[PDB]
């Protein structure tokens, strides 16, 4: 109602749009804008820290680098002693030049060729003024053949431009008094008329480059067309006299920018296609650790079939058209107006030398660029919803990280862009999975306890199965995000560093924050809990805790001693002494590849808890008799009295229970 | 918030609008190329339908 201003290019949208891609512009916030606040106080500190870090620390760093830079001064040290030794020669043979010629001196006696001549010594300004050569041997051009308007009219405007058109006369000289009132205004006029006709040989050549599509995008007609604009912007007038010619190699580029950045815009953005739900593979990395190691493994290494370039495709082609927008964009360092040097009479070496690599190729220099925004944010964006990685993906990402080292191009921003896909990727760094095993450890403990609330017993009635998931099949997902952090991750791999590992301590945190994660299993830590518990920990550690990468060893056999102290508390009613200890309590998880009836689920022969609790009190307590049975068996009397022929001082040691709770003669002497 | 609530008062989406339709004529007195304002108006225009 009060319509406010015309916005038009700000002091925003040069990335203020990445600015305000810190976490989201997604309602909205004003509380966002503190958390910027907080951000910049983190780079604030990030960088006193790199200033206290680089300012004695690192500035002996750069002491460090006084080696080589000291010792280039010490080469250059050699160059004073060069240079006072030149400059010595030249300084005492120059002063034998002050007495030598000048023995009247008396310059006009003595030296008199530039006294006789004090402006006609330099007189060699005839080459005034205007305009023969300037529009004829250029009608638009006459070049492209090293022709003309190449090698003699370009060279004509540098004489254009070696007439100095505002030092006219300085009429006791006066070589262009009147001579450069339209030297260089009808070469520059008729040369505009040039100017014009490469302008619109640089909007039509370059809307040709726009119609220049040619493979994957590529642009090679704009490469080619590259070729026939070298000369352009060579051109030494110088080439762009009033900042022009770069106006046609950059905004006449700005809307042939966005033909390109339009085409990969449309273009790389439309590869998606993904799974649903993948628990047969977790069934695969859980029969991978079922007929394993105690066999022959199972994995291969198997699924993991995020390995399968779902992703990591991009990782060689949007990196690859990141390096279109970058290193392709870097060949528009064949094309910023060029790489405009060098020609300089006017185009006389790029005459010869007109061909560019231009990418990538070295790092020494100083310069800016664009054209590489929505590639990024597109790659990026793109992977954004990608839960699985980067745990497999960690030298994925993190040679995305470590992608350009050595360039003088923007790319190794992109690598950080690549490093903010594996850091500005946020904290999956997934420990806040973490808080889903102690927050799900507490508000779904409604579930797994309510059939497990007297779970070792039955006193309040409930069987020992709580269940190990998140992470029981994620510890499948330990294999699957180990299995592919090698095959996957290797072949995600670019210049230095970028794997080169060297890097994927994520990936360490699968040994770190996997035992962390681990530890709240340990805080996880029924009795196919317990059976679940070491069968998951030890599901992940028979072939991943040993190639030996974990650390949650000490939580396998913290689990596991507490699968030993819960196995012999749910059968603490069974075994007793051994008789249900070795085939039923323990082998109630082994062979598993209320709790004193309720390990009957696969229930490993001999003496299952089904006969160690029933025919163990069927005429067996004392004895098949009283004091001793006369069985020493392998069939019923392991419930019953082989049990007494494993458990035979533990009838007196059972006895003795009672004599401490609440003289040892008539039942330890003669218990008959 | 303003929408669902009451009317949206009509004037928590009448004036609000009326003088966001202000800024958005920020939003549109020029645009190029400001996707951030573009997309507040554009969300301006979605909560709208």
């Amino acid at each position: 109602e009060s319509k406010e201003e015309i916005k038009t290019m700000e002091n925003i949208d040069d990335e203020v749009l990445l600015e305000i891609l810190t976490d989201i512009n997604w309602s909205i916030e004003d509380d966002a804008d503190s958390m910027i606040e907080r951000i910049d106080l983190r780079l604030a500190e990030t960088e006193y820290l790199f200033n206290q870090n680089l300012l004695s620390l690192q500035k002996i760093g750069p002491n460090i680098r006084p080696y080589e830079d000291k010792v280039n001064d010490e080469c250059h040290r050699i160059i004073p002693t060069l240079s006072l030794f030149l400059m010595e020669m030249s300084n005492f043979s120059n002063d034998i030049e002050n007495v030598e010629s000048q023995d009247n001196g008396l310059q006009v006696e003595s030296a008199n060729k530039k006294l006789l001549w004090n402006t006609l010594d330099e007189l060699l300004k005839t080459v005034s003024l205007d305009e023969i050569s300037l529009n004829q041997l250029l009608e638009c051009p006459i070049r492209e053949k090293n022709l003309p308007w190449m090698e003699n009219q370009l060279n004509l405007l540098l004489k254009a431009f070696q007439a100095i058109g505002s030092d006219g006369n300085e009429v006791e000289y006066n070589l262009r008094e009147i001579s450069g009132l339209k030297q260089r205004l009808q070469f520059y006029e008729k040369v505009t008329k040039i100017f014009l006709n490469r302008i619109v040989e640089e909007m039509q050549k370059k809307f040709s480059n726009i119609r220049g599509q040619d493979i994957s995008h590529d642009q090679m007609i704009r490469i080619l067309t590259t070729l026939l604009i070298f000369s352009p912007l060579i051109l030494f007038c110088k080439e762009i006299s009033q900042k022009s010619y770069q106006a046609i190699v950059e905004n006449w580029n700005v809307s042939i920018q966005p033909v390109y950045m339009e085409l990969w815009t449309k273009k790389i953005s439309q590869l998606q296609g993904i799974d649903t739900n993948d628990e047969k593979m977790n069934e695969l990395s859980l029969s991978q650790l079922l007929n394993e190691w105690d066999t022959f493994r199972k994995e291969r290494k198997t699924n993991d079939i995020n390995p399968v370039f779902k992703n990591s495709f991009s990782l060689l082609t949007e990196c690859l058209q990141t390096m279109r927008q970058e290193c392709i964009v870097y060949q528009n360092f064949v094309e910023v107006f060029f790489h405009i040097s060098s020609k300089h009479n006017f185009e006389e070496y790029i005459k010869h030398f007109n061909d560019p690599d231009a990418p990538p190729i070295l790092l020494d220099t100083v310069k800016v660029m664009q054209s590489d925004r929505e590639a990024a944010v597109i790659e990026t964006q793109l992977v954004s919803r990608i839960f699985q990685p980067i745990v497999t993906r960690l030298s994925s990402y993190f040679v995305e990280l470590v992608k350009a080292e050595p360039t003088v191009a923007p790319a190794l921003t992109f690598y950080l862009e690549n490093e903010i896909k594996s850091l500005e990727s946020s904290n999956h760094e997934f420990l806040l999975s973490a808080v889903t095993r102690m927050y799900t450890q507490i508000k779904q403990v409604w579930s797994d306890n309510v059939e497990e609330q007297v779970l070792h017993f039955e006193r309040i009635s409930n069987a020992t199965t709580n269940g190990e998931i998140l992470p029981g099949i994620l510890d499948l997902p330990v294999g699957l995000k180990n299995s592919e952090d090698l095959f996957q991750f290797a072949k995600r791999s670019m210049d230095i560093k970028d794997t080169d590992e060297g890097y994927e301590s994520i990936e360490l945190m699968n040994s770190s924050f996997r035992k962390l994660s681990i530890a709240a299993t340990r805080s996880i830590t029924d009795y196919m809990e317990t059976i679940s518990l070491l069968v998951n920990s030890n599901w992940l550690t028979e072939m991943l805790s040993m190639d030996g990468i974990f650390d949650t060893s000490l939580q396998n056999v913290k689990k596991v001693f507490d699968v030993e102290k819960e196995s012999y508390a749910s059968f603490l009613l069974r075994d007793t002494m051994p008789k249900l200890t070795a085939f039923v309590y323990g082998v109630s998880n082994i062979i598993e590849n209320r709790q004193n009836l309720e390990n009957i689920l696969l229930a490993y022969t001999s003496h299952e808890i089904e006969t160690l609790v029933k025919r163990l009190h069927t005429h067996m307590v004392n004895d098949f008799g009283y004091h001793q049975e006369n069985a020493i068996n392998n069939v019923l009397c392991d419930k019953l009295w082989s049990c007494i022929q494993g458990q035979t001082v533990s009838l007196y040691l059972k006895l003795y229970t009672v004599i401490d709770k609440h003289k040892n003669d008539i039942i330890s002497a003669f218990e008959e | 918030k303003r929408c669902l609530t009451n009317n949206d008062f009509n004037e928590f989406i009448i004036e609000y609008s009326k003088g966001l339709t202000l800024r958005r004529r920020f939003n549109q007195s020029s645009d190029a190329s400001q996707s951030l304002v573009i997309k507040r108006i554009w969300t301006q225009i979605e909560n709208l339908l």
